[PDB]
């Protein structure tokens, strides 16, 4: 699964019709987040889900925050955001309601967010998830 | 500046940072804080905005609205002070979604504690 | 609403702006004094109705 | 309860904040933008930077303070007018205007009002008041809201807060201050004044000789001074510009929404309640309710609110 | 003598043209440096005053080498994905209609960074010569005619920058002498390309 996801990162710049900060995640990686088995049960994460996210944590690690956009500025939708947090979709809308998670362009007053349109950056959606500590994080070892 | 003191198994974040400024160097924690505020401001404005000057509100659970930016600031702090990666992030008292019967909780290595305690 | 109840429009539309096109008058920099002049004429028109 | 024609006049009157530098011959050379036009449907691109041989640049503005937050400017209801008058008098005599004045004063001293130019160099701030005082901060870059200051800067904060508080409470005192920041510029440092909305143009102030000097809008300096609202939650990440719904411009959602009880109007419906709370807070070490601090910060902002 | 060409058409409506135009010119630049080609020209058939178009066309005298450039990895890959429409190698109608696309460096002086770089250099040189550094400013605002951006990355220095392209109209064909981006830089190179639509 790592080597399958490694070629998509190396050949990310090849596929670009627009800039990284304007392109969606499913345009480069393709369905690999919303196909993943859900963690609605117990808050017990799937071994497929543990392996996917732990690759994305080292992606933003290798792609620091510079003035040129890179692979860590790909746009993520509210459903793909809901899976990466492992919570309900209303709970992730409520974080948007109290401006905890910051969209990536301003909707103009009658814009209610399309649930499939890529709203948030991959970047700080991960950093929000690393603000919550669970036992098998890479920080301790 | 390159602090040579390294974190213990159960040392607090504040303890380790005060032991960083215990090296003479900087006179007080404030002097170090303002010097890193300057270097973050020149690097990343969002992480600069997140990183507080006081030692009061430096733990991750204090930041309700800028946690993601706080982690960023902490990671840049590691990168900037000649420390290994995660060095400050293992001493952090992280956030937790688990409620102790309508009581918000706090996360240490493996263990989640009620915020009342 | 007219009797104090919040109507539900977007949370993002409340922080939204209005574009205002105004005229502004400020004193030019390093001008110490400004002047306001009018002339007043007084006539005896309250003695007799016109 | 609420009136038809209730309105307040703002208490803080800041001017336009002009950018300039001092040479050997002249002590006011206006900082001019470089106009480039393209193509006749001409587009105008303007860029602003410090001239090559200039080593210090100055941002100057005047702040005058009236006591326009004691009684409303207009009102239909006599009982509301008498209530608000007595509430203001109660809040004044309790000594809450001092706390507001300190917060307003601190923003002046840390150079918030220098928005994107703040702490780009070693900024010093000179403050000359109408009463013949002259305060100096020496280094803006060593201060911060939450930081503990040296006794010199705290003496400056104490004295200027006392002058602003006296100006905010006494109607028979006319008070003004002239505030200059001197920033150590790097080699052709880019400067960020206020822009026009409509291409890229800067807000200019036409001098007496005809030359145009880049500047901040008065409203923008105002927005900086009145960036004190952190009462909305206990652990507030930032200080908001005082708004009736606690609107955050950067994030773009209200921190005191109309649904909540912490928006201005919900707090303005409980004035007779807060008056009795303040009357109990007189003689008493008891702190004032933050809702009243938010209330009086909106009244010091002003408004032609409901309706 | 008969100048052949092909055309790359960008199909998606949401496509950043400065990016894709840069990618196409960079791949041509790489190919030219590899194969040691001279006389290669770039033309924008769908050039407007609003923007550069969805079309970029490569104009040269040899047919085989254009066929070799058509059979590069990126072109066939982005044609397989369905973002590109790559035309066959067709002979130019050869009636008239010559234009000249120039990379005008003077456009770069309207930005602050250029002035800062240029003054730093003048300071060093004035200091080296031993005189006092005292540059004098212009009275007239800088006059530039419409230009379009092509985003270009230095792989040698890992530096992002922009080509300020301006279109001029000429009467009849000149000699094919161009820059390594085939872009006739308005004094050194005076190379014309046929106007397509």
């Amino acid at each position: 699964f790592n080597t399958e996801l490694d070629e998509l990162s190396k050949n990310a710049e090849m596929k670009l019709i627009d800039l990284f900060n304007k392109t969606e995640f499913k345009f480069i990686f393709g369905d690999a987040i919303l196909a993943c088995p859900s963690t609605q049960k117990q808050s017990e994460s799937h071994f497929i889900y543990r392996a996917l996210l732990d690759y994305l944590v080292t992606l933003v690690e290798s792609n620091p925050k510079t003035k040129k956009p890179n692979a860590a500025d790909l746009l993520v939708s509210v459903l793909e955001a809901a899976t990466l947090l492992g919570t309900s979709v209303e709970q992730v809308y409520r974080l948007y309601q109290n401006g905890i998670l910051q969209t990536a362009f301003r909707h103009k007053m009658n814009q209610r967010i399309n649930p499939y349109k890529g709203a948030f950056f991959l970047r700080h959606v991960i950093e929000y998830k690393t603000s919550f500590g669970n036992d098998k994080a890479r920080m301790y070892l | 500046f390159s602090p040579k003191a390294r974190a213990f198994s159960d040392e607090s974040l504040e303890s380790y940072l005060l032991r960083v400024v215990s090296e003479n160097f900087f006179d007080s924690y404030e002097g170090l804080s303002l010097a890193i505020r300057e270097e973050l401001h020149e690097l990343d404005f969002e992480a600069h905005g997140a990183f507080p000057v006081d030692l009061k509100r430096l733990n991750v659970y204090h930041a309700k609205h800028n946690s993601h930016f706080r982690m960023r600031a902490l990671g840049l702090l590691e990168t900037l002070l000649d420390l290994p990666r995660y060095e400050l992030q293992k001493l952090a008292l992280l956030k937790s979604d688990i409620k102790f019967n309508s009581s918000v909780a706090l996360y240490n290595n493996g263990v989640d504690i009620p915020l009342r305690f | 609403t007219p009797q104090f109840s919040p109507k539900n429009i977007s949370p993002q539309d409340l922080t939204h702006n209005n574009i205002l096109t105004l005229e502004e008058c400020y004193v030019p920099p390093n001008v110490e004094h400004i002047f306001c002049r009018f002339s007043l004429r007084v006539q005896a028109n309250s003695l007799v109705p016109s | 309860e609420l009136c038809n024609i209730l309105k307040y006049d703002r208490s803080l009157y800041p001017g336009k904040a002009v950018f300039f530098y001092k040479t050997a011959d002249s002590d006011f050379v206006p900082l001019e933008a470089d106009i480039n036009k393209i193509r006749n449907n001409i587009l105008t691109l303007e860029e602003c930077y410090v001239p090559p041989n200039v080593e210090h640049i100055f941002c100057r503005f005047s702040l005058r303070v009236q006591a326009n937050s004691l009684v409303p400017s207009g009102c239909s209801d006599p009982e509301v007018f008498s209530l608000l008058k007595e509430l203001a008098e109660t809040f004044k005599e309790c000594g809450g205007y001092k706390e507001l004045a300190v917060r307003y004063c601190r923003n002046i001293l840390i150079g918030t009002w220098l928005w994107r130019n703040q702490n780009t160099g070693n900024t010093q701030i000179e403050i000359k008041t109408s009463k013949g005082s002259c305060y100096l901060i020496d280094n803006t870059r060593k201060l911060a809201w939450e930081s503990k200051w040296a006794s010199d800067d705290l003496k400056v904060l104490e004295e200027l807060s006392n002058e602003i508080e006296s100006a905010l409470t006494d109607p028979n005192v006319f008070w003004s201050a002239d505030i200059t920041a001197k920033i150590e510029a790097s080699f052709c440092q880019e400067i960020y004044p206020s822009q026009i909305l409509n291409s890229k143009q800067f807000v200019k102030a036409k001098c007496a000789d005809g030359r145009y000097a880049v500047s901040f809008n008065s409203v923008k300096i105002g927005a900086a001074l009145q960036s004190i609202d952190d009462w909305w939650d206990e652990d507030a990440s930032k200080r908001l510009r005082v708004h009736e719904f606690g609107a955050d411009k950067e994030i773009g959602v209200a921190r005191r929404p109309p649904d909540s009880e912490q928006n201005f109007y919900s707090i303005f419906k409980n004035t007779e309640w807060y008056l009795s709370a303040l009357k109990n807070c007189i003689t008493n070490n008891e702190k004032i309710d933050p809702a009243i601090y938010y209330l009086f910060s909106v009244l010091i902002k002003g408004g032609m609110f409901q309706k | 003598m008969q100048r052949y060409y092909f055309t790359v058409h960008f199909l998606p409506k949401q496509a950043n043209l400065a990016l894709l135009t840069g990618r196409c010119i960079s791949i041509m630049h790489g190919f030219i440096l590899k194969h040691n080609i001279e006389g290669m020209g770039v033309t924008f058939p769908a050039w407007s005053d609003s923007s550069i178009g969805n079309e970029i066309a490569f104009v040269y005298t040899d047919k085989e080498i254009l066929n070799t450039l058509k059979d590069q990895a990126y072109f066939v890959d982005m044609q397989d994905c369905g973002f590109f429409k790559v035309s066959q190698v067709l002979a130019v109608p050869d009636s008239c209609e010559e234009v000249r696309f120039i990379r005008n460096q003077a456009v770069a002086k309207i930005f602050t960074g250029e002035s800062r770089r240029r003054l730093k250099r003048l300071q060093k040189r004035a200091l080296a010569r031993g005189e006092d550094f005292n540059p004098k400013k212009i009275e007239a605002p800088r006059e530039i005619d419409i230009f379009h951006r092509v985003a270009m990355t230095s792989k040698s220095s890992q530096e992002d920058y922009i080509l300020h392209i301006q279109k001029q109209d000429v009467d009849c064909q000149a000699e094919p002498y161009f820059s390594n981006y085939g872009l006739a830089s308005n004094e050194k190179f005076k190379g014309t390309v046929p106007d397509l639509s």
